[PDB]
């Protein structure tokens, strides 16, 4: 499991042992925390212009 | 275009100016030298408008009977969610470019800093247009599956 | 002979011609125009390129009286054929308001010139509905279950419309309108979905209408209709299922990228707000030299 | 497609009515039971001996009656060979026009 070459969990309580090879990932989700990041940035960038006017 | 001949022994009574008496005085023309002086100076050119009736715009405007009942027509998904995924992922490049340009690009003489820093080939313009784009194209697509299941169903 | 008129592709150029020869014999108070049909055939999609009128008196006594020239139809043939050879009869066009049980005598008529199946392309010249003026059949023979012997009928043709390059940039030249069934910018398919929906709304109201008709006021029945309806019940959406929840699912992910696209405009727009303010501060520099 | 001037007499007909009717009940893809009883050849030959018991067999399964069905099963098998070696087919033919 560590190694994730199957990546399942084993239920010590009843001794069976689960495979999952199901995705727990969607590129989407991964993208837009790219997205989001590089908008946090720039929004700092926009602040510095900003100072002029206070 | 249309043409229609002003004779030879009509140039030399000089009746040229007879043909353009009461018109709008606008004319065309087509390409320079060779074709242009066969156009006025030989023939006489005059636009040419286009007719109809209600009954012909009628008929020319419709299309299927599932182009009115088109709307219900949603898409695959699998289609839907290339179109999610390709927008997100080419915003983030082009807004690194964003960052660049609003490092620099405010010293004096706006067009310079646009070249220096580019501010030309404008990201800030492109990312606000893909945004938008998609954004509108997501608002049916709700609406259409919320409609789909609860009126069939 | 054969079916091969699964798909008829109309040219715009047919339906404008029918009803400039309709108003120059200026058939009108339910007298008919009928012309020959000229393109292609052999091809399960059909190509209406052309029409011509051929001189047809139809009768106010009956229905079932009518002058018709054959002699006439040859030598529209061979004229055209010197234009374009790839010109064949493929059918007539009827310009009634809608189907007649005599039109299947003319059918027959016209299958002697024809080496396809006679396509009776209804061209409508009162634009009556907002979808196509245009409903075509063939007509074919059958045999049917009820006891019916050797019918001839005609069977309902999809209808469509397709356009060479040449022929579409025509229309675009003519026209400048952005029509009201078009699916363009987001108040455009707005008002496509409205439309959309009542549409289908229309059409079921007919048919619950037309089933009482069978069983109270003795309209025919047939299998095609009743098998029809069968398969709508049978291939119905099911909610509350599994597919229901993965709808949802995919629901959320469409809200989830609007919501981000969301926020990614106010920090353009905010780019903007800043730099009118900027702007203002230089502008007052300028004013008090001024 | 029956042509108008006979050539096919009634005599002809009600035989082929009793076949169509065998053909069905010893079937397994046959479940057109009311479209013989509904077309002409039947509708008027319903009132001879040898065709209520037929016919009954065929209504059995339309309305899917299990009671009516054992009971008339019994006395016309005896009767016919051709029941009685197509046995198995008839008896699952209720089951799944249920």
């Amino acid at each position: 499991i560590l190694d994730k070459i199957f990546y399942g969990v084993l239920d010590q309580g009843n001794g069976w042992l689960y495979v999952y090879e199901t995705p727990n990932q969607d590129a989407t989700y991964d993208s837009a925390l790219e997205l989001v990041g590089q908008l946090n940035k720039v929004v700092d960038q926009l602040f510095e212009k900003a100072s002029v006017l206070y | 275009d249309a043409f229609r001949l002003i004779d030879t022994g009509a140039l030399i009574n000089n009746l040229e100016p007879r043909q353009t008496t009461s018109n709008t005085g606008l004319l065309n023309k087509a390409n320079i030298q060779a074709l242009i002086h066969g156009l006025n100076r030989h023939y006489y050119s005059l636009n040419i408008d286009y007719h109809k009736t209600a009954k012909e715009t009628k008929m020319l405007m419709n299309l299927h009977k599932e182009q009115w009942q088109s709307g219900l027509k949603m898409y695959d998904y699998e289609e839907k969610e290339e179109s999610n995924l390709a927008a997100t992922k080419s915003m983030v490049k082009i807004a690194e470019q964003y960052s660049k340009r609003i490092e620099e690009e405010k010293e004096l003489t706006e067009e310079e800093l646009k070249t220096r820093y580019v501010g030309r080939q404008d990201p800030k313009k492109h990312l606000s247009e893909t945004a938008d784009e998609t954004l509108e194209n997501n608002i049916v697509s709700v609406l259409t599956a919320g409609v789909n299941s609860v009126a069939i169903k | 002979m054969s079916l091969q008129h699964e798909k008829v592709t109309i040219a715009p150029l047919v339906l404008l011609s029918a009803l400039d020869h309709y108003e120059r014999t200026q058939t009108k108070e339910n007298k008919r125009c009928v012309g020959v049909i000229l393109g292609d055939a052999n091809s399960s999609t059909i190509r209406v390129t052309n029409s011509f009128a051929l001189p047809f008196e139809e009768d106010e006594k009956n229905s079932d009286v009518w002058f018709l020239d054959h002699n006439y139809i040859e030598n529209m043939n061979e004229m055209c054929k010197k234009i374009n050879a790839k010109e064949k009869l493929i059918g007539w066009y009827h310009s009634g308001p809608k189907l007649r049980a005599s039109d299947l005598k003319i059918n027959e008529l016209f299958k002697k010139y024809t080496q396809n199946n006679p396509l009776l392309l209804i061209v409508d010249v009162k634009q009556q509905g907002v979808g196509l003026p245009t409903d075509a059949y063939v007509a074919i023979e059958q045999v049917k279950d009820d006891g019916t012997s050797t019918e001839k009928t005609f069977l309902h043709l999809p209808c469509t419309i397709e356009a060479e390059e040449a022929e579409e940039i025509g229309v675009e030249h003519l026209l400048r309108d952005v029509r009201d069934q078009a699916a363009g910018g987001l108040s455009i398919r707005l008002t496509n979905q409205l439309k959309s929906l009542k549409g289908l709304q229309s059409k079921l109201k007919d048919v619950v209408e037309y089933l009482d008709k069978v069983i109270n006021k003795e309209l025919p029945i047939n299998h095609t209709i009743l098998g029809k309806l069968q398969d709508v019940f049978n291939l119905l959406p099911n909610l509350g299922t599994p597919d229901d929840d993965e709808i949802d699912v995919e629901n959320h992910d469409r809200i989830n990228i609007s919501n981000n696209l969301q926020k990614a405009l106010t920090v353009k727009t905010n780019d903007e707000l800043m730099v009118i303010y900027i702007s203002n501060l230089v502008r007052s520099i300028i004013a008090f030299d001024d | 497609t029956l042509e108008p001037s006979t050539s096919i007499t009634l005599a002809e007909r009600q035989q082929l009515a009793y076949d169509l009717s065998i053909s069905a009940l010893l079937g397994d893809k046959i479940y057109n039971f009311g479209e013989l009883l509904h077309h002409p050849i039947m509708e008027t030959i319903v009132n001879d001996s040898n065709y209520d018991w037929l016919f009954q067999l065929l209504n059995a399964l339309t309305v899917g009656d299990f009671d009516k069905f054992d009971s008339l099963i019994k006395v016309q098998i005896s009767k016919i060979p051709i029941l009685a070696q197509h046995e198995s087919f008839l008896r699952q033919k209720i089951c799944l026009m249920t």
